[PDB]
């Protein structure tokens, strides 16, 4: 349309056309807006658009247009400044300075266009980063001078200085070379005395709130880096902690300044400093008490009301109090005259800890952890805080979150455990009283009984066994009566669940009271027939949890019993689990396997195992007899689900028994692999008859579940096996014969990535014992899986991940399998590794970089032999250049550290002459040229063509440094990051690469 | 002595069936199914007309993702990839504004929830036949 | 402990 | 009653997928990088009436950044997004925040850690502290599982309207119309295709 006229640079820029495009983008909508956006982007991305910025800034009446003009200038200053003719550099500086002065002088502009002025200030700062001080030594003196002649200019100079400090000290690490960052830090540090003088004069004398606030905002930045003497040898702490805490305009920024002050580097042997540190805290707390709110105030309610900036203020007060007290509270702990201050500060924190705000609670909770840990270890401190700790007990107990929010529960548990050790009597009393108000109904609610139950469970192990015993009794007695008293399964379910939760948290109590433990389990078994939502899950979860902690008491014969209780559980398992869902049945069997593995008499353990598996083994025999006599059954979804659940039961028990599971595995192994084959050909037949869409059908998904569960069973056992001779001689060969060809000869959409995962475990555990088997694995999965994943980075995501895990372990444990590869296949292996480099997916990328590193090491270990020499001739520079590519292309930042490690190993091979042949071709350099010289030459040429805007000097200095530093990973990395900065601009200083030296 | 003391459009309907479900719409131009919402699917019987509709709202935001009469001409069909879903053409759904036609798929937590939805769906068609 | 009558717990 | 919201963060963190979920209910599995910005109106119904967010969904990849901080002008709220499976995206949160608040000096901002549905989380909850000193609201979210997916907008609505008790409510549900044999063969074609295209994510609980 018409709007595209600004894109035609052969004409003069119609400024009114620019403003129309900008208005349509910012204030317009829909299709119009979108067109304008695409035009504006094309405009500012024109490499000549900066030439028209001085027009826009002079003659536009639209502040958005000028903002975009400054963005265009920013790109130029940041990337191409040093390529400009020097006259344009001076011209751009002068234009930007003048524009800022003029905007400051017009009070209407100064108040109405803060966004445009802030952008101009930032553009100025970009110029300073290029020009100052070496080409602009007077900037700071003239800034200080101009500040005195105008409040607006002075205020704006505080913004400029704030941004300069941010750009030099807070955001330089990843955007400048090490040398340039140091140069600017030293330059600011050299002239900060004069800057501070202006800043302190403004704070002492000024009356313009807006100027004061800007000065304090810049002070906040300075506190990140300035020497402590500017804070402690001036009166600035007094001003911060009194004058500026009184007006709310300055209060927010001042508090943030004082928080950073609480983090300055200060000598800890100076008594004057210590009193100053006490004093500014005392002043601040006094101002809060008299100007904001007293310590008794309900901060929970204030925060909830969310008036004005109250929420940010209370957040900032929490940060101030916790930061200062974590560092300095010892200063307040010995002087009786500071005791009130110490406790008032902590009382504010108590009140802050009642606010309903998860992230703020975590901030205060981290501090409480710091406090109560110190009271637990440090002599003569806990009595000071007795009343604070008592209140904290109630706060934590009442805000306990669900354990089974994982991180927050663990932090709360930790604090409460400390608080229990500090005063066990007070903790018990609070919890009992709390339980009474659940019974009297005054604080009764589903939520409230739950949180109290979690709190009670969380302190298990802190009381003596005698005190624990009558505490647990009291709690359960009260909880039982509470459940009696309520009506409806809703309430009774909630309370019975909490009872089982508490019980499960006190295994020490269960192990000492067998009859009670028996009653619990039998009650859980009862609850496994209760269909009210949640009860059965709760029952099974509590069962396995109690078992994990008390298994020994199920496997011995307890006095007054006829048999170990595990026998009684097994005898009645059919009725016990009759009403459970399969997933819950498997948990039950897993719990039984935990117990059975505690039996170390082998004949008894194996009898228990075969008895436990009686029902699945009989179902199994039946289906094996049937399904073998009629493969059609396997299309009956009912038979498929039965089969899968049998195998899942075996997985569950094998999970808890590991090596002990072997006898049960032997009962089913050979027929299970025959079932694998029968299901496999059923899947293939369906895909033949119906197409690829068959893999989505329930029938085939069910069949593949069987295959996956069989593989998971074998993986689970082999990962835990202790007799590896049996693994190799009995399990592996039937396994490979059953799974490898089926995988290779299925179409891609029918191959189970789980095959790769299972093979990864085989190689891990016994790879060293089956070299021919590893070769067979590679032959059957390597090329066909690679072809699935080497066309994009997205298809077959699970095969992708498992593929590189398998290659990684093969490269670790049976590298000889890659040696036997025919040369065309070894080349595919190298391509596969580099392909992995180029993934953004961390799973693949990390393994790809590690395989590369491990491979180099494997080759190095071979010594000076033909395969190793051919490897370097064929692939050394491929690995060097592919590593450099992902290091420098800005799309693989997540792998920087491992790319650098790989690159460093590669370069060090050459500079230790661990490569025994020339890396160059016959007549490419004189006879006798060292690989060192050739490597430098190859890299110089590579970087020159890849980054043509670098000077030869830049490249040569970078490579000289990188080469010298190839034993020092930290420094090597610094030099790589310096190179990544320099390739983003023109004219980088080649002496930057001498920084480490 | 008297002391003065201190100072959705579903309400006219009956809930016949309620079930949790995920609802898809078919983008024929992209040849793919797209999720439209997860939440409670309700069959609502107007007290005045006895006409039953499907009304489904997303969790949390409560935004309408299905609102249309259970027309007697509709037909629930299985999807090739699911034993717990139904597919059917809808001629006039007003969840997002002007009455639009859609090919919907609705999936449930279990095959038996799906079969029951089908039962209730067809009972509701009978009611709308009158 | 045996005084606790947990076997009576009901839902 | 509309508010400009800018959504920023590293490429691939889920900004566009998050907005799409809110706009249509769909979950887009494909990564199509945003070019510059896409603007989408988004309305929520509340007990204080409807609130309209004009969402400026910006590009996170540098080479597609477009006007970059030019998009932030006059924003009234923002969401900063990162991916809890990618540490670098958290390391860059301070850089996005810096560029944002230099233009928007005093606006409510939500920080969102996306993709918590992925088991192998890399940015541990304990590591996430940047919001504390910057007064940002933080939420774990997942556009895929919808975990906390409404919280950023609810919290922003509360700040923008100044009502801490504002709630989302059920948009009214108008009676739908009762309703052609000339398109009986054409709807049957679209139905055959729809029936033989498998529903996605058939293992999800829904
Ligand atoms: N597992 C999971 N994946 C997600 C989630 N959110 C988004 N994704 C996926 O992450 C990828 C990138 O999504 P996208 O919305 O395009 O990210 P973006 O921030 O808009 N990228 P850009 O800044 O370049 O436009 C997509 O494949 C998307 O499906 C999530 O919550 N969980
Ligand atoms: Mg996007």
């Amino acid at each position: 349309g018409s709007m595209e006229g600004i894109l035609d640079f052969s004409n003069d820029l119609d400024i009114a056309l620019l403003d129309q495009v900008v208005s349509t983008f910012y204030q317009g909508s829909g299709v119009q807006q979108k067109q304008a956006q695409e035009i504006l982007t094309k405009f500012q991305d024109n490499p000549d658009a900066w030439q028209k910025a001085d027009q826009i800034l002079q003659f536009s009446t639209n502040p958005q247009s000028k903002f975009i003009a400054l963005s265009i200038l920013d790109k130029l200053i940041t990337r191409k400044w040093k390529l400009l003719p020097n006259d344009h550099r001076i011209g751009i500086r002068n234009f930007v300075v003048g524009m800022i002065i003029s905007m400051c002088q017009d009070d209407e502009v100064f108040k109405t266009q803060k966004n445009l002025i802030n952008k101009s200030d930032l553009t100025l700062v970009q110029i300073l980063k290029q020009e100052w001080p070496q080409n602009w030594p007077e900037f700071i003196p003239e800034l200080i001078g101009s500040s005195s002649s105008s409040v607006n200019v002075c205020e704006n100079n505080m913004i400029v200085l704030k941004l300069l400090s941010e750009e030099v000290f807070d955001f330089s690490a990843e955007q400048m070379t090490q040398a340039k960052a140091l140069h600017l830090k030293n330059s600011m540090s050299k002239e900060f005395e004069q800057i501070f003088k202006l800043c302190f004069q403004v704070l002492e004398q000024g009356s313009s709130s807006s100027l004061i606030v800007a000065t304090l905002e810049s002070l906040l930045r300075y506190l990140h880096w300035i020497p402590y003497r500017y804070i402690y040898e001036t009166n600035i702490l007094e001003l911060l902690s009194t004058k500026f805490m009184t007006s709310p305009d300055t209060r927010a920024i001042t508090l943030k300044c004082l928080t950073e002050v609480s983090n300055l580097k200060i000598p800890q042997d100076n008594d004057l400093i210590k009193r100053q540190t006490v004093l500014f805290f005392q002043n601040t707390l006094q101002q809060i008490a008299t100007s904001v709110m007293p310590v008794t105030a309900d901060l929970k309610a204030t925060y909830a009301n969310a008036n004005g900036n109250d929420q940010s203020f209370l957040q900032d007060l929490a940060m101030f109090l916790t930061t200062y007290l974590a560092r300095n509270r010892a200063l307040l702990e010995s002087d009786e005259s500071l005791r009130e201050l110490l406790l008032n500060a902590h009382q504010y924190l108590i009140q802050l800890s009642k606010i309903e705000e998860r992230e703020l609670f975590k901030t205060t909770l981290d501090y409480w952890h710091n406090l109560v840990a110190d009271l637990f270890y440090e002599p003569l401190k806990k009595h000071i805080y007795e009343e604070i700790c008592s209140q904290l007990r109630l706060v934590i107990i009442e805000n306990m979150v669900r354990p089974e929010t994982i991180q927050l529960y663990k932090s709360e548990r930790e604090v409460l455990v400390y608080l229990t050790h500090l005063n066990v009597i007070d903790t018990e009393e609070i919890m009992i009283s709390k339980l009474a108000r659940q019974i009297d109904g005054s604080e009764w609610s589903w939520h409230n009984i739950n949180t109290l139950s979690w709190a009670i469970g969380s302190i298990s192990g802190t009381m003596s066994e005698d005190t624990e015993k009558r505490f647990v009794v009291t709690v359960i007695k009260d909880l039982l009566g509470l459940c009696e008293q309520k009506r409806g399964k809703d309430n009774k379910a909630v309370v019975a669940s909490d009872i089982m939760y508490v019980v499960g948290q006190y295994p020490r109590f269960l192990k000492a009271h067998w009859n009670f433990l028996r009653t619990v389990i039998l009650k859980l078994f009862e609850f496994m027939h209760e269909t009210h939502e949640g009860v059965q899950d709760m029952a099974c979860d509590t069962f396995i949890k109690i078992v994990q902690k008390c298994k020994y008491h199920f496997v011995i014969q307890q006095p007054r019993e006829s048999e170990p209780f595990i026998q009684t559980i097994i005898r009645d398992i059919q009725k016990t689990t009759a009403d459970l869902q399969p997933q819950q049945v498997h948990t039950f069997y897993k719990a039984c396997g935990i117990i059975i593995s505690e039996e170390r008499s082998v004949a008894e353990r194996n009898r228990l195992l075969s008895d436990l598996m009686q029902l699945p083994n009989m179902a199994w025999d039946t289906i094996v007899e049937q399904s073998t006599a009629n493969p059609t059954l396997l299309l009956d979804s009912e038979t498929v689900k039965i089969i899968a659940n049998i195998i899942k039961t075996n997985v569950a028990v094998c999970t808890s028994m590991g090596a002990d599971f072997y006898p049960q595995l032997g009962h089913i192994y050979y027929n299970m692999l025959q079932l694998y084959r029968a299901v496999s050909s059923m899947i293939s037949a369906q895909v033949a008859a119906e197409g690829l869409i068959a893999t989505k059908t329930p029938k085939v998904r069910g069949l593949r579940t069987i295959k996956k569960e069989i593989l998971k069973l074998v993986e689970t056992y082999i990962s835990k096996a202790r007799n590896l001779d049996d693994v190799v001689k009995v399990l592996v060969e039937p396994l490979l014969n059953a799974v490898l060809e089926d995988y290779m000869n299925n179409v891609p959409d029918a191959r189970d990535a789980e095959v790769l995962n299972c093979m990864t475990t085989v190689v891990e555990k016994v790879g060293h014992m089956i070299p021919q088997g590893v070769i067979l694995i590679l032959q059957s999965v390597f090329e066909c899986t690679l072809d699935m994943i080497n066309k994009d980075f997205t298809e077959y995501p699970e095969h992708r991940v498992e593929f590189y895990k398998l290659l990684k372990v093969i490269n670790e444990k049976s590298f000889a399998a890659f040696l036997e590869l025919p040369p065309a296949a070894f080349k595919l292996f190298v391509d596969a590794i580099c392909w992995a480099f180029k993934h953004n997916n961390r799973d693949v990328e990390v393994n790809g970089l590690q395989i590369a590193l491990d491979l180099v090491k494997n080759i190095e270990r071979m010594g000076n032999v033909p395969f190793a020499n051919e490897f370097h001739k064929n692939y050394f520079f491929i690995f060097v250049s592919e590593t450099f590519f992902v290091l420098t292309d800005s799309d693989h930042k997540s792998g920087f550290s491992k790319q650098a490690l790989l690159l460093m190993k590669l370069i060090s091979l050459v500079y230790d002459n661990k490569i025994s042949v020339p890396l160059y071709q016959e007549a490419e350099v004189p006879q006798g040229t060292s690989n060192q010289v050739y490597l430098s030459q190859y890299l110089a040429n590579m970087l020159s063509n890849a980054f043509p805007h670098l000077t030869s000097e830049q490249i040569a200095s970078f490579l000289s440094a990188l080469t010298k530093q190839c034993k020092d990973l930290v420094v090597f990395k610094g030099t790589l990051r310096d190179f990544l900065v320099q390739i983003k601009e023109v004219g980088g200083d080649p002496t930057d690469y001498l920084f480490a030296e | 002595i008297h002391f003065e003391p201190v100072v959705t459009m579903e309400e006219d309907e009956e809930v016949l069936y309620k079930v949790r479900a995920k609802l898809f719409r078919f983008d024929a131009d992209a040849k793919e199914w797209k999720e439209r919402g997860t939440g409670d699917c309700k069959f609502l019987k107007n007290k005045k007309t006895n006409k039953v509709r499907i009304l489904m709202r997303r969790d949390k935001t409560l935004k309408i993702c299905a609102n249309h009469i259970i027309a007697p001409e509709y037909t629930l069909k299985p999807n090739v990839g699911s034993d717990r879903s139904w597919v059917y053409a809808c001629t006039a759904d007003i969840a997002e504004g002007e009455a639009e036609a859609f090919t919907f798929a609705i999936r449930f937590g279990s095959k038996e929830n799906a079969d029951k939805f089908k039962e209730e769906f067809e009972k509701a068609q009978e009611i709308n036949k009158k | 402990v045996d005084q606790l009558r947990l076997e009576r717990l009901q839902i | 009653v509309q508010f400009k919201l800018v959504l920023v963060g590293d490429g691939g963190t889920g900004k566009t997928t998050f907005v799409k979920r809110h706009l249509t209910g769909e979950f887009e599995k494909k990564y199509v990088a945003t070019l510059g910005v896409e603007v989408h109106p988004l309305v929520f119904h509340t007990n204080r009436g409807p609130i309209k967010f004009n969402v400026w969904d910006t590009a996170g990849q540098e080479k597609f950044g477009g006007l970059r901080d030019g998009y932030y002008i006059q924003a009234q709220c923002a969401i900063i997004m990162f991916d809890v499976t990618s540490r670098v995206t958290y390391k860059n949160v301070p850089n996005w925040h810096r560029d944002l608040v230099r233009v928007c000096e005093n606006i409510p901002i939500v920080l969102c850690g996306n993709k918590v549905d992925i088991k192998d989380r890399k940015v541990k909850a304990k590591s996430i502290v940047f919001h504390r000193k910057k007064n940002l609201q933080y939420y774990d979210i997942s556009a895929k599982s919808n975990y906390n997916f409404e919280k950023p907008f609810l919290w922003l609505a509360r700040k923008l309207i100044g009502d801490p008790n504002l709630e989302f409510v059920a948009m009214p549900a108008l009676a739908p119309p009762e309703v052609d044999p000339a398109l009986a063969a054409q709807y049957e074609h679209d139905l055959e295709v729809a029936q033989t295209t498998a529903l996605p994510d058939e293992d999800d609980d829904l």
